[PDB]
């Protein structure tokens, strides 16, 4: 039996839960059990939750979008703080959505700004044509560039972190997966303004699920988002929550959902 | 090129003719059928039906070639087989009971064992950018590896330091090495291993 605990690090938009769903198998702590491996991921908050998470952490995987320009070319202060202070834990580095990059020979030069030109103790000595504030991290054990979105190369990841294991209710399913489709096909601060109440949760003469679910708002202008062009929206997004609970729950499902406005 | 492009190359393979038909499924079928409507270049001068045909062999001689002069490759190329087999024949013969049941003969076996004892696995690629060429490990296709132990044993053989030793002497010495994974082409590959080793910080670029 051998266990890792890894804490995934960076900005509040690289991608954390995003690996993290796409490396547990299931859009959700996370705990993967693979043969004798168990792997805790440790999901936290983009910048005292990441300090305590790294407090129990047997490794580090710190994001970079590499899309935005912005911060793509430096780690954040606090994060390189919060590396020093617990420099004797390994890190890795993930460059995320590498897909949205129009020339890849970009993440050459980030990697040499990323890394320090340094990695696993060992230097990169390349020569040329012809001839304070820390930007980067020279302690980064390996360098992995991936995709979230398209699992491009997170299965390398998780065979890394496999290989660095160490001696050692069905009604808020429902509305998590409503809230899924939500906050997919709605646009701005939409999705976020939805609640959610059960009509209806039982077996129908078939051995179906009937579900009947209630999506109340606070504005008209959100019942109108909500139903779409001629009912389209809505209908799009039951049909694909129930296919999701038809796998979920291996059975039947009749999902019904109703747009009222909060009076 | 003074072939069309409607030209096929031809398949030089005998028993592939000889297939009953019964045994053709119908994506093989078809494809004889289709083969009936091309046109098919002229056999080139080399590879023939023969059963002792070797394409290993013949890409070694072309490697060895120098301003097409093909007579002495191919002489050169016999004279190495020879000498690998007399000298094993040699050892054969003054050893003992035991140890003669792993002495091989076939210098062809011994050919294609030393080339694939020094075949490299992994080696480096430059990529550009920033005016900086970047070396990033690289897996070396089959393709590739298989002509780097072709090369790096002919460089080898060609070196300045062997005086007046005669090529077929120094490439049968370089084969028997290479077949007991000693010499300097097994080092020529542990150098790029380890150089490669030296530099798995570029290591998951995957699209050279």
């Amino acid at each position: 039996s051998r266990v890792l605990r890894v804490v995934l690090l960076g900005a509040p938009n690289a991608g954390k839960s995003t690996l993290s769903n796409q490396l547990l198998g299931r859009k959700v702590l996370g705990v993967i059990t693979e043969k004798e491996t168990q792997v805790i991921l440790l999901d936290t908050p983009g910048i005292e939750d990441p300090w305590k998470s790294m407090e129990s952490a047997d490794l580090v995987v710190v994001l970079v979008d590499v899309s935005d320009k912005w911060t793509r070319n430096q780690l954040s202060p606090q994060l390189l703080r919060c590396l020093t202070k617990y420099s004797q834990i390994p890190s890795v580095l993930v460059m995320n959505k590498v897909d949205c990059l129009k020339q890849k020979s970009v993440l050459l030069e980030l990697t040499a700004a990323l890394t320090e030109g340094v990695v696993n103790g060992k230097k990169l000595k390349m020569r040329q044509a012809f001839h304070p504030q820390r930007i980067g991290w020279p302690h980064f054990k390996e360098i992995f560039m991936l995709s979230a979105l398209s699992q491009e190369d997170v299965k390398t990841l998780k065979q890394y972190l496999l290989t660095q294991a160490q001696p050692g209710t069905p009604e808020e399913i429902c509305a998590n997966i409503i809230r899924e489709k939500l906050l997919e096909h709605l646009p701005q601060e939409v999705p976020y303004n939805v609640q959610q109440k059960t009509a209806v949760w039982e077996e129908g003469p078939g051995g179906e699920l009937v579900i009947q679910q209630k999506l109340l708002v606070p504005k008209e202008s959100y019942v109108k988002l909500l139903i779409g062009p001629k009912g389209h929206v809505i209908s799009q997004i039951a049909q694909e929550a129930g296919h999701d609970l038809m796998d979920i729950f291996l059975c039947d499902v009749d999902i019904r959902l109703s747009v009222k406005l909060l009076k | 090129s003074r072939y069309s492009p409607e030209f096929k190359d031809p398949l030089i393979d005998k028993e592939y003719y000889r297939k009953p038909v019964e045994e053709l499924t119908e994506e093989e079928k078809y494809v004889r059928e289709l083969k009936k409507t091309q046109l098919i270049k002229a056999a080139p001068a080399g590879k023939t039906s023969s059963v002792f045909e070797d394409p290993v062999i013949s890409k070694f001689t072309n490697m060895m070639m120098i301003g097409g002069n093909k007579v002495l490759a191919r002489s050169l190329m016999i004279q190495t087989l020879e000498a690998v087999k007399r000298k094993q024949f040699e050892k054969y013969h003054a050893a003992s009971a035991e140890e003669q049941a792993t002495i091989e003969r076939n210098p062809y076996t011994i050919f294609h064992q030393a080339l694939k004892n020094c075949e490299p696995m992994i080696g480096l690629v430059p990529i550009l950018k920033g005016g900086r060429f970047y070396q990033v490990p690289v897996p070396l296709p089959d393709r590739r590896r298989r002509f780097l132990a072709m090369k790096w044993m002919i460089t080898e053989c060609r070196d300045k330091k062997h005086q007046r030793t005669l090529m077929p002497e120094k490439l049968s010495h370089k084969l028997l090495e290479a077949f007991h994974n000693q010499g300097p082409v097994i080092k020529r590959k542990h150098d790029l291993h380890k150089m490669a080793e030296a530099n798995r910080a570029l290591a998951h670029y995957r699209w050279w």
